[PDB]
RNA sequence: CUGAUAACUUCACGGCGGGCUUGAUGUCCGCGUCUACCUGGUGAACUGCCGAGUAGGUAG
């Protein structure tokens, strides 16, 4: 098991953010911040008079948990060929469809600048589509819920198009995002952080000339893929990875002691073919191992 | 024949700015009393990064700096030894020679501050004609700002964590014959007063 | 308690003359580097006043 090269691509692919100012009179400008002084520190508001604050970046669903990048062996070639098949029937796209993307919803990628907002809401623009602007407004005071999601009038069709996504080869969705952030007046935004190997200095990019901050693309990354919660007595979503690092405190649970990482489930996938030809944990963590093949990553030792 | 009273500030655990604010407050408690004008700032350890141990009291009238020093503080912070009383000596004409001043160019930078500045801006123009936009006023990426050594300090009369901002200016051999304020100053509206140190 | 005991090698000095390394030269043919990544400012330095002022000053 392992045999010293094998290795997935990701699949979801999203892009950095974008803040823009937009005038009481229809004109949106870059949102520019101050830097102050080796030893710098940087600081960003809403500029006075602003109506409010707008985001966009994009996100896109494809099919490259199909096959593996690198095999190197024809017998976790077709094994792990037909775990991602079996699970299309038996279980379905159904339960992670709707988790990824309701932290694309309900604004889980704006990390802390939600806090003391009045009001907000996001806008979608998918692709293929025959049909509108799909909306949430004021997402605080309306959807809190999988079940303000479900009596919306378009969830039926972009939870599904995510479903064909992983389902058919050469497969494809892709999803414009846009939001409005009611804040009040001089309100501080917080962006990314350039890492300095050793303060907060603002990674920033060029938009229309002038400087402005991007709150990263893996920083948007790790928001979508916060959907783990089936770490024993678990009280909190986490980010998959292979060993379910919390990063707030610096511990990390599903340690390789416990058994419930994912290279000692891995190594199992023989064992979970003859289930599936069970509701208690065989599930639970097959969603974990379904998981790590969005996410992508080198398994090899 | 300036007098001085230079302190001594020990323990080795201890912030510089929130005990240089105290001895000042209980200043600040004067001149509300007895109204003088008469008592400046005088560090003779400032130094650039961390600020040291000693502060220093310097007048003319040179008998309200142990009337100054007998106000409730001293009188209450006296066995458990933090600090102690100097030994009420003219000062020698010939030393180091410093300005204490206060700037206040600097709260006026911070975000905040620069909206507290365009708010007063929109309404004393109420002279009509143009109709301007609050768009074409910014700070624009660079302010470089070196050290001013800030001493914070609650208001009296409400609650407010206001702050001070003042620096080292050596030169000048003549101006102010003692005429401070309620902080101590070499800005507002007197003269640009050096201090002996 | 030494193949023991003691011990001045010195003075003087012109290497010189002369000298053509040359002629000739094709380094070439082929080539996928790639897969996956969170840096973590809670509220925190707040509100006036003079001046036409993105200059300047001035308050607690």
């Amino acid at each position: 098991k392992l045999p010293t090269n094998l290795a997935y691509e990701r699949s979801i692919d999203p892009s950095d953010v974008c803040f823009f100012v937009v005038w009481p009179d229809d004109r949106k400008t870059p949102l520019t911040y101050n830097s102050r002084t080796p030893h710098q520190v940087d600081f960003c508001h809403v500029p006075y008079g602003a109506s409010h604050i707008e985001c966009s970046f994009s996100v896109s669903f494809s099919s490259e948990l199909r096959q593996p990048y690198k095999c190197n062996s024809s017998k976790v070639k077709q094994t792990l060929v037909q775990l991602v098949e079996l699970y299309e029937t038996k279980i379905g796209w159904t339960e992670l469809a709707t988790r990824y993307l309701m932290n694309i919803c309900n604004g889980k990628w704006l990390w802390k600048n939600t806090r003391k907002a009045y009001c907000w809401n996001i806008v979608l623009t998918p692709w293929p589509w025959n049909g509108e602007k799909v909306g949430f407004e004021d997402i605080r005071t309306n959807y809190t819920s999988r079940q303000d999601f479900k009596n919306n009038k378009n969830w039926s069709a972009i939870v599904e198009m995510i479903k064909t996504a992983f389902s058919s080869t050469d497969g494809l969705a892709i999803f414009e995002v846009r939001a409005t952030l009611h804040l009040p007046t001089n309100a501080m935004v917080r962006p990314s952080q350039v890492f300095t190997e050793k303060s907060r200095v603002f990674q920033s990019t060029t938009i229309d000339g002038e400087r402005s901050p991007i709150l990263g693309a893996f920083k948007t990354g790790a928001a979508i893929a916060t959907i783990d919660d089936w770490y024993p007595e678990a009280t909190e979503p986490l980010r998959v990875g292979r060993f379910g690092v919390h990063r707030e405190d610096v511990t990390c649970y599903r340690h390789p002691s416990t058994g419930k990482d994912f290279f000692s489930i891995l190594q199992q996938a023989e064992h979970y073919i003859e289930v599936l030809s069970p509701a208690q944990e065989t599930i639970n963590d097959m969603h974990f191992l379904m998981a790590n093949l969005i996410k992508g990553g080198m398994f090899q030792h | 024949k300036w007098y001085y009273k230079t302190i001594t500030f020990l323990p080795e655990l201890c912030n510089n700015e929130s005990l240089a604010a105290k001895c000042l407050r209980v200043l600040h408690g004067f001149n509300y009393q007895y109204e003088t004008r008469n008592i400046g700032v005088s560090f003779p350890l400032w130094c650039d990064a961390t600020v040291g141990k000693k502060i220093s009291f310097v007048s003319k009238n040179k008998i309200e700096l142990d009337l100054l020093l007998k106000q409730h503080y001293f009188v209450q912070m006296e066995q458990l030894q933090y600090f102690h009383i100097s030994n009420t000596v003219l000062v020698p004409e010939d030393c180091t020679y410093v300005s204490f001043r206060r700037c206040q160019s600097i709260d006026k930078l911070t975000a905040a501050g620069l909206a507290r500045k365009i708010r007063r801006l929109e309404k004393r123009a109420l002279s009509r004609g143009e109709q301007f936009d609050p768009s074409s006023f910014a700070q624009k990426e660079h302010t470089a700002i070196a050290h001013y050594h800030s001493l914070g300090e609650s208001s009296k009369q409400t609650n407010r964590n206001f702050r001070l901002n003042i620096r080292m200016l050596s030169e000048q051999p003549r101006e102010g014959n003692s005429i401070f304020s309620s902080y101590g100053l070499s800005n507002s509206e007197n003269s640009f007063q050096p201090v002996p140190l």
